[PDB]
């Protein structure tokens, strides 16, 4: 079955550096577009950054301002994500979400998430 | 001494016609060759009703825009009228194919029946037909579609050969509508039609042709980067129509039951429609004369007079009214 | 830019209709993916667009967007249902995805 | 006109009578008045009811949708479309505003053909019984009452019962 | 007609004679009988078969081939080849009819002209010795043998020759 | 011609005058020469040139390419082009040739009327005072000086001044 | 006594012609201007044989129907005769593409002769061509196809890239005929021509296009399911032309030597053919008359008058008749 | 003597002037007016007070494409006629068809502002591609190999042809036509060792116009010296959206697009009348026509408001009435 799965980093000081991955599997990787959402502890979801199942163009949100920058690796199905510490403001349990095909209008990115990856704990601060 | 003038009568009568040799000259009676006037409405040619479409066009009207429900269609019509503002018609952005003369085609229909060559609910088992709404055809805010056609996805994670004919049974030219769709990238193709490579071949006794997605970006055009591109055809009384796709299929869910009769034309005007009893019809006002020339419009439908650009055409069938 | 609010919380009795809404600019035109989120869960999806629901989860579950406002129309409450329910949906114009705050219903 | 009858002998048309397109006028001493000629003005104004009907009925045609619709990619479809409405319309102007200018000419024509051709009649009838002075007029060398009116208006004219009497007269 | 002679005053046409479209009649005590002018028929079937032979010739028709063959899929450019063939089919219909129409009546009112000139240059060369009687009759006041009889279906006659044996009549 | 007065009882056109289309020529004791009539002249002129000019600017055409450009694909396009063209020239050629047939008959018959009609308008002023001698002409029957030929030509003939001289020299 | 008459002539005719101003007037002579007689048989215009395909029409001729070969092929024609219902056309199911222009340029021609392109005997040794019958076209019972062209099939196991040319050295336009299978399954594709993909290729200095089938079940027509697209092209004198196949080709066993004149177009009638002498022709008879108006047929090919919607354009010719 | 003659009579003068009749066929006649003009003045010259456009040794393809054999013209903002010699054989110097020609020819004939607009700067617009190694014989310019000035014919630049991708958003007001072409090798070989892809699709949208285009890789007849075949395209970019080359191989992509504006209604002359200035109402390809005239009998085709044409020889109307001079 469908299994998003996730790797993440413990605690790490704002001009620091960690890895996040998504190593997926049991399904048709390169053709579902696959997503990372966040959230703060008790607060509401927040999205980090969209992919392209090609591996090209790449969608990201506002509050990166440019550090972040997810990357997608087809041939091993495994998604990769760029967390360059520079803000103490980026805590949160962090998700992989897949993008199932969407009705008409942008299909491989606007679906729902139907298979919902678990979360990492990232917590950044002084 | 008395007297037995013989002599002309003449009134106050100010019309005035022109000769060869003598223009601006005035008679006592005359007859208007030039109809110049107009009732303003666009009334009823023939016997039947005309069509109306509204804030619709016959691209739109036909393919079952979610703006044309107001209009009915239920018996013969005469000719198609459509507001120089509609806008309304295909909703998705796209050329359809052999667009006008379709128009031609379906200005005037003897018996038009709209029928359901393939019901939503059955006809289509193994592929999902609920999501093939868009946000380009809105009805009432929400995403939504084409009545007459369904724009079929994969269902689960495959898109099967779809194999599903039609045989004509009902004496008159069946005239259906498909659509083929072109993603504006490879990875919308895959996401919505399993198949990578997408022929789809439509076959009649007469027609036949493969179709293939061009898959590329395209300029944004009612928010959308793909193109939904149109066919049609005409399957005669007693053939089939064999519908044949393994992917970018717009099924026709309403085919539409259709008997030409002699062809006519579209009035594209802002006239308001009212019941009356018009042997001819223009955009700008329907005209019921015998009379043989006109100057209302070029574009006339029906045993209409013949355009000129005149302004005074009348026959001087009094005497030279010459009073006093 | 595209703004998505919530209320902070909706009052329901037990076994009434519960209305949850996720308002905000035209998203009528925009595909709205409904999931709610138990404490210690991740988001399971109960109305996957405009009108739909997948297998799995109860019939009650329904959705039906507007002019405005997306109405996770849930005809029936009861104590499974209290969680707090986001709303997802992909923004066109600027190419995003945006949640919302939320609504933490109490069947009480 | 051509014939001579319209601005001719005769310049001005008569308010009086609305009886019909052509006329008379009586002075005996027995009453006046304006009087038509029943029969050429029924066989005239049939004449000119039936040409105009000639050029009305002719022109019947079948159900044409005049108007075609083309696309950017067929323009010189479209400019030959154009150029057979613009040609047609050229033919049928210049057939229509010059066959007015023709018709009308012979219409007035005809008009003057019939005055002309009545005054010829009255001519016939009256040999040189009357004066011929212009504008229509007969100074009658007789004593005519309206039974002489009514004969010469019919068509049917005894000139010997008369011939004596004017030949005293102008004399 | 416009004119006035044929079905004007001359009222019936005659069909003892064959000679010619137009002609006389002579009850002279030499003998009797129909006979024609040959010089104005000559000249008068020559201008009408003109008439034909230009309504005929001037009509200059090139190798055309009027049939043209549309599938389906251009019923654009076969309703544009039908329109074409309509209105064409529309001009010349309506330019023959009211071309007949027409030019019928400019030939009757031709052969009226000629009857009516033939009448006037007959009252020409017997000026008042002749006395018309209407039916395009001329009553003579002299014998005018056959000799008077060519002379005047000629063209050419001698009016003070008989000047004095017209004198004895009308006293 | 129609009217009989062109090559009918004026057989011959006068090259001495160059004032006008119709005129005059007197040859009384007082002088000679050609004289033309400004009001029939340059009434009738205005009328000619009017009918020119109805044929002329009544033509309104539009700016448009008349040439069409075709490949070899396209044969029964460039042979629908070829027939519109060609059917717009037979009906251009036949009425144009057809329209200067007819309204060149009709100029002519026109000024038939007009020479026809000053005829009638010289015998209607001059009555029985002035014989026709033919040719067109007008014997007189006295010594009419240049203020009476200006009167005729004029319109404005006293009839009864002129009747006692008329009388005594008619016996 | 004695009188000199002026009068009219007047006879027994009863012919009547209609004036502007009143109608059903009788004149004593009038010369019709729109004849209503036709010979009713299709004869020669500007002095040559019209063609007659009978029980046939152009696509079966041109293509070379087995039922259709009785008539004999001529050197020049002023038009094509085909019968209403002469359906012995495209025996096999198909498109013809480009067809009506084709049929308008093929109208009329001053040297028409069909030669051998390339002979069946020795110009194509590496396909297999009297494998190529259908039953589509039967003759005598038996299966068969068209004579001017051989429906090429692989020979062994193999279908070799063919590649064959032919310039044009005749001084004439040799008008060349191919036609493009589309088969129905992918197993009659490789049962055939042996290559799933398979391109042809027909260039000249005017002309170049790429084929490909269109593999599908389709209706039945005529008891078969795959479609026959034909195509065409007018080599130019000197020209070349260039046959690259790597399957699904009916090469053209026969093209014909041909020069247009001033084209012409085709008449569709029941009408039988006769030996006479016609300035203008139509379906229903031909129309040796001298008058500018007809009214029998607007379909009209030659020196033809114009067609009317009359039925009397008497032109008055005598006088008014009162007898 | 006896009597005062007053005789009626016609005006008679020295004229051969003759006209036809309904009745008679030869009669003279005093004054008449001409109503089919049968005289041209020999020079292609003027409508609406605009210059037209002289294209000399080259056809229409060969100008907008840009020949090398047509490029001593000077280019005008208006014109009402594209005259073209009879030979005009210097135009497509490299063997193929274009794609919609005639209409492409009838558009721009009428043009109000024709300002060549350079679209995609060769110095700048295509870094990744090859611009100097694209001429060939069939366009020879002073005897050395040369190619369209409006055009580029992209090749392979080091040892791959990357996914071109190039946007035009019209910011003129007016419509832009853009002229790209696509390039069939005569064999695959030419199409690997020219465009590193074999598999090449061209997809140029223009938010109305969308369509792709593939090769027709295949041995042709030699055509001047070229065994491939090269296919000209083009589109009108409407003045508010865009246009998309995107294109994996084989494109012929513009260097120049042109500014439009049109007016419409006009055609092509093809004749070698001289061009001079002139102020004339109509043109025909044997001569100007500077009449009011109802009827003309000079050529067929006539571009302008002008008269229709007949087979006429003798179109003379009798204003004057009958000449009989004794
Ligand atoms: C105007 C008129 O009365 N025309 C009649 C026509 O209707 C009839 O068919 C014909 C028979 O000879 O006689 C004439
Ligand atoms: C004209 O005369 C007619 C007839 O006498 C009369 O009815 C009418 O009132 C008059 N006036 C106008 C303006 O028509
Ligand atoms: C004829 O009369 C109308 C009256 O409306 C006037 O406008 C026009 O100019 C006149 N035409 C001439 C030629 O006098
Ligand atoms: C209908 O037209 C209006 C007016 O431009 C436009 O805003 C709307 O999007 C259109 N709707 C559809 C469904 O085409
Ligand atoms: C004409 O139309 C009127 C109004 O709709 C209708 O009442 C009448 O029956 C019609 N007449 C005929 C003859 O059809
Ligand atoms: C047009 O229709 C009306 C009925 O509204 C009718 O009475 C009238 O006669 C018609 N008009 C003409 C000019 O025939
Ligand atoms: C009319 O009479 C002539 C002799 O004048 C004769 O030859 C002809 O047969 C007659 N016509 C008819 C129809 O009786
Ligand atoms: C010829 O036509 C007949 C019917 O007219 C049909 O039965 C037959 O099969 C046809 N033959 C061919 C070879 O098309
Ligand atoms: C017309 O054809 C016939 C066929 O019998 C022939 O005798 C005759 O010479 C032909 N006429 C001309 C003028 O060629
Ligand atoms: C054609 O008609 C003319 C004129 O009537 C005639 O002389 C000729 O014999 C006719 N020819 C044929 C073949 O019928
Ligand atoms: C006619 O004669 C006049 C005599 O004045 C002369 O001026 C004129 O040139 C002559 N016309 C011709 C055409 O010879
Ligand atoms: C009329 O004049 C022309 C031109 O001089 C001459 O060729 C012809 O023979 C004359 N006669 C006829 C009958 O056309
Ligand atoms: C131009 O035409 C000449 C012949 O006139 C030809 O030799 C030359 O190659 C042509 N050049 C081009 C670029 O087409
Ligand atoms: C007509 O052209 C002439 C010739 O040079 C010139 O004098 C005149 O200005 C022109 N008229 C215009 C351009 O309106
Ligand atoms: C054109 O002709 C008119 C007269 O019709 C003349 O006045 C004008 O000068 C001419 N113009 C040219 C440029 O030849």
């Amino acid at each position: 079955e469908v299994q998003l799965l996730e790797s993440g980093g413990g605690l790490v000081q704002p001009g620091g550096s960690l890895r996040l991955s998504c190593a997926a599997s049991g399904f048709t990787f390169t053709h579902f577009a696959m997503t990372w959402v966040r959230q703060a502890p008790g607060k509401g979801l927040e999205w980090v950054s969209t992919i392209d199942g090609s591996g090209g163009g790449t969608y990201s949100a506002d509050f990166v301002k440019g550090r972040f920058t997810v990357s997608r690796d087809n041939s091993k199905n495994t998604l990769f994500l760029q967390m360059n510490s520079l803000r103490a403001e980026d805590t949160a349990l962090y998700y992989c979400a897949k993008v199932s095909p969407g009705m008409v209008d942008d299909p491989h990115l606007g679906g729902a998430f139907h298979i919902w990856g678990q979360g990492t704990m990232v917590t950044v601060s002084s | 001494g008395d007297t037995l003038c013989i002599g002309y009568h003449a009134n106050n009568s100010t019309d005035t016609v022109d000769t060869v040799l003598e223009k601006n000259v005035t008679v006592t009676h005359s007859v208007n060759l030039l109809e110049d006037k107009h009732n303003g409405k666009l009334c009823k040619l023939r016997g039947v009703a005309p069509l109306h479409l509204g804030k619709c066009n016959i691209a739109g009207w036909i393919l079952g825009n979610p703006e044309c429900e107001s209009l009915s269609t239920a018996s013969s019509w005469s000719y198609i009228v459509e507001t120089p503002s509609s806008d309304n018609g295909t909703c998705y952005p796209g050329d359809f194919i052999d667009y006008e003369e379709l128009r031609e085609q379906l200005s005037s229909v003897s018996s038009f029946e709209r029928f359901e060559i393939f019901p939503k609910t059955s006809s289509w088992p193994n592929h999902d037909s609920n999501k093939g709404v868009t946000a380009a055809c809105p009805h009432a805010g929400a995403k939504s579609f084409y009545k007459n056609l369904i724009w079929l996805v994969k269902k689960g994670n495959s898109y099967p050969k779809l194999s599903k004919s039609y045989i004509n049974d009902k004496g008159k030219e069946v005239l259906v509508l498909w659509g083929i769709h072109h993603p504006s990238t490879s990875a919308d193709q895959q996401s919505l039609y399993q198949n990578a490579d997408t022929y789809v071949f439509v076959g009649s006794s007469r027609y036949s042709k493969k179709f293939k997605p061009e898959i590329a970006i395209r300029p944004k055009v009612r928010d959308q980067e793909g193109r939904m591109n149109y066919y049609w055809t005409l399957v005669e009384p007693g053939d089939k129509i064999t519908f044949e796709a393994t992917g970018n299929l717009v099924v026709p869910r309403y085919a539409f039951a259709m008997e030409r009769n002699a062809g006519s034309g579209i009035i594209i005007s802002d006239t308001p429609v009212h019941d009356c009893n018009t042997t001819c019809q223009t955009p700008k006002g329907a005209i019921n004369t015998s009379l043989p020339f006109q100057n209302i419009h070029p574009i006339t439908i029906g045993k209409c007079p013949k355009y000129v650009k005149s302004t005074k055409l009348r026959l001087a069938t009094g005497l030279r009214n010459i009073p006093s | 830019s595209y703004e998505l609010t919530q209320p902070p919380s909706v009052s329901v009795a037990p076994g009434q209709t519960a209305t949850i809404t996720c308002g905000g600019n035209n998203i009528g035109l925009k595909t709205v993916h409904w999931c709610q989120q138990k404490p210690g869960q991740a988001p399971v999806v109960v109305v996957y667009d405009n009108n739909d629901r997948p297998s799995g989860i109860p019939e009650r579950f329904s959705g039906s967007n507007s002019w405005n406002t997306a109405t996770l129309t849930i005809t029936g409450v009861e104590a499974g249902d209290e969680a707090d329910y986001y709303c997802q949906v992909w923004d066109s114009g600027s190419h995003q995805v945006v949640f919302g705050g939320g609504t933490k219903l109490t069947f009480l | 006109g051509l014939f001579g009858a319209i601005a001719g002998f005769i310049e001005g048309g008569w308010t009086g009578m609305v009886d019909g397109w052509y006329g008379y006028h009586h002075q005996n001493e027995q009453g006046s008045g304006y009087a038509a000629d029943l029969k050429s003005t029924q066989n005239a104004i049939d004449k000119i009811t039936n040409k105009v009907n000639s050029v009305i009925e002719k022109m019947n045609t079948q159900f044409t949708a005049v108007g075609k619709e083309f696309n950017h990619l067929e323009k010189r479809i479209e400019n030959l479309n154009k150029k057979v409405d613009d040609g047609f319309l050229d033919i049928w102007t210049y057939n229509a505003e010059l066959l007015v200018l023709l018709e009308n000419e012979r219409t007035l024509d005809y008009h003057d053909s019939n005055v002309k051709n009545l005054y010829e009649k009255v001519r016939s009838q009256l040999k040189n019984n009357a004066k011929e002075i212009g504008n229509g007029c007969f100074e009658f060398y007789h004593k005519c009452d309206n039974t002489c009116m009514e004969s010469v208006k019919n068509g049917t004219y005894d000139y010997p019962k008369y011939s004596e009497e004017a030949k005293l007269n102008r004399e």
